[PDB]
């Protein structure tokens, strides 16, 4: 468990949230989700999002992919400060801002060997320059998974594989 | 016993003839040997204007069935009896298999005996019978002359209630217009009348 | 046309709570409720009196009381909140007592409203 | 204050809704409110009561009006067990069910006259022969208020007198 930055969500909807599953083939270039973005849609939280005025909440992040022993490839999952199914990188060498991926380690980051593990986890606290501000017209960070070594397999196995991502909000306030 | 006559035990205390069932020789009215009969309390006259005082109420019933000829006369016959409880199917002939169901709890007597007598519980699901719902099954007694033909004498068959163990709660305004249905409050909009009687001046007695 | 409006405009950045008082000058014999609302930031003016209900609010009787307070929260920042008056019941009123009122509104600050970034601001005020 | 049948609401949208102003006039007949009907529509109790499958609440009532002291009138005001504008009596001498007007007084009741008081408090517990029921299938009693002696007055004063019911939940439950 990676807790970021080493500190833990605190006070200046407490349920799962499975939001989907994405499909990883051999021609994959990555995503990104946008927080809180995410989640002013769905359930209880996506009504105190646009009903109030101010806003400060931290999560908890779980990653999980499924595969045999006969798949291979590689990702890396990090959060980087400043809808639920999410958008596709287009140029994933520049992270689409002109700043490279393999210096990426800098956030908090956890890896996805398929040869090791299967599920990846990080905690992250609430930041801003304010102690509160708007969920909808403001938001804190993004998710990014991108394979760095890409899938493989030989013919006649599944072709596509599985990522779903769920999340918990944590030490949320409304106001 | 210095008011124990004004008791809720005491005001519903007697055995009143409900319901009356006929199994005439010949004609129309029931042409078999039997007669369906569900259970109800307001077939006596002055019963429901009783109940409605209150708005939940709990109570045992006892059951006494008496019979003869038109006449008045004693024959030597045998009936059966039964009861169907809700939620049982009921008989649509004489050769219906729910009459020899041992769910359904019968009384074999014949007409020159006492009168048979039975006591039923209080079968609701809920906790109390409501006679006001803004938004009640008792069983069915089934009443059969025993044989497979026909019997050779009229017979007219009269049931009797008691009931026992009586609570009551919320107390209601007594009824002031006639009745128009069963089971339901409507009255006569365009013929209502007062409480009680009237007088010609308010100066004189 | 208030003092605290006056002061801050020899300043650029404020932020504390409010105060509004209510004051009603009509006779003695006259009675009725009024509904006072406050909407927060970001909110619309409300459509009706009954969606207003449903907020923050108070009810002020004439019959019992001729003053009522409202304590607005953190108004900062140099959107804004706002203030409704609604009719509740009707202005009721004896034979031979006027039919017609007025109202007097009072406003200040509390005790933790602060002013900074000073500016003599080019006033209209100019001398001769 | 009168507590309903001498108990208090108990356990097996803690705020005032103030409903709308009814307007008595020298020709009124009487009105009446069923609950929990009145409530299943506005605000966060309308929301419970149509999203859950079981209901038990308790209740306070508090009736008002206000006149000046040229004004006469009586009217009653009672609670019988079995929209947010009221109906209006067609038959106020046997109350609409064939039951007469003079015997209301064995229900929690209270007077309103003008000479003397200008407001009425009644608190009604939870009844049912249940303990759980549907809000939106089975109402639980209703509200009537009667004038008994009309309103007068001369001709110049104000010719109509508001009433105000407000009211608040006590006790409420949802499963």
């Amino acid at each position: 468990i990676i807790v970021g930055y080493g500190e833990w969500p605190s006070y200046c909807v407490n349920r799962f949230y499975t939001l989907d599953t994405k499909l990883w083939e051999k021609s994959s270039k990555g995503w990104y989700w946008k927080f809180p973005d995410v989640l002013t849609e769905t359930g209880v939280f996506g009504q105190n999002a646009q009903f109030h005025y101010l806003y400060r909440s931290g999560f908890c992040i779980h990653v999980q992919c499924n595969a045999s022993k006969f798949h291979q490839g590689a990702l890396l999952v990090a959060v980087l400060p400043e809808g639920a199914d999410g958008f596709e990188l287009q140029h994933p060498y520049v992270l689409d801002a002109g700043i490279p991926i393999s210096q990426l380690t800098v956030c908090p980051h956890q890896w996805i060997n398929l040869r090791t593990n299967n599920c990846a986890t990080i905690i992250v606290p609430y930041i801003n320059a304010l102690p509160f501000d708007s969920a909808l017209n403001h938001c804190n960070f993004g998710l990014l998974v991108v394979p760095i070594s890409p899938l493989d397999y030989d013919q006649g196995a599944t072709p596509v594989i599985p990522i779903t991502i769920t999340l918990a909000p944590m030490c949320s306030e409304f106001a | 016993h210095s008011t124990a006559e004004t008791t809720l035990d005491s005001f519903f205390s007697r055995a009143g003839l409900v319901g009356e069932i006929d199994l005439p020789l010949k004609g129309t009215t029931n042409p078999n040997g039997y007669a369906n009969w569900d259970i109800d309390i307001t077939g006596y006259a002055q019963m429901r204007r009783k109940v409605e005082l209150f708005t939940y109420m709990r109570f045992d019933a006892e059951f006494t069935f008496v019979a003869c000829t038109p006449t008045g006369e004693v024959v030597p016959q045998l009936l059966q009896y039964m009861f169907v409880p809700p939620g049982a199917p009921k008989p649509d002939s004489r050769e219906s298999l729910a009459w020899q169901t041992a769910t359904n709890p019968s009384v074999f007597v014949k007409l020159s005996d006492p009168p048979a007598q039975v006591s039923v519980p209080f079968m609701s699901p809920a906790s109390a019978y409501q006679w006001f719902y803004d938004g009640n099954m008792m069983g069915t007694f089934s009443v059969r002359t025993v044989g497979t033909s026909k019997s050779k004498y009229p017979l007219v068959v009269r049931i009797y209630m008691r009931m026992k163990h009586v609570r009551a709660w919320i107390p209601r305004p007594m009824r002031n217009q006639n009745y128009l249905f069963k089971a339901n409050p409507n009255y006569a909009g365009n013929s209502i009348k007062p409480t009680g009687t009237s007088r010609t001046a308010i100066t004189t007695l | 046309s208030t003092l605290l409006g006056q002061l801050c405009g020899y300043y650029t950045q404020w932020s504390g709570s409010l105060e509004v008082t209510f004051m009603f000058t009509g006779s003695f014999m006259a009675t009725g409720k009024m509904l006072i609302a406050y909407t927060p930031p970001g909110g619309p003016l409300p459509k009706d009196r009954a969606t207003a209900m449903l907020g923050t609010h108070v009810i002020w009787d004439f019959g019992l009381q001729s003053s009522v307070t409202l304590v607005i929260p953190w108004i900062s920042n140099t959107t804004t909140g706002l203030v409704s008056i609604w009719y509740q019941t009707n202005y009721v009123v004896p034979i031979g007592a006027p039919n017609t009122a007025y109202i007097i509104a009072l406003a200040a600050a509390q005790k933790n409203f602060t002013m900074k970034l000073c500016k003599d601001a080019s006033d209209i005020l100019q001398t001769g």
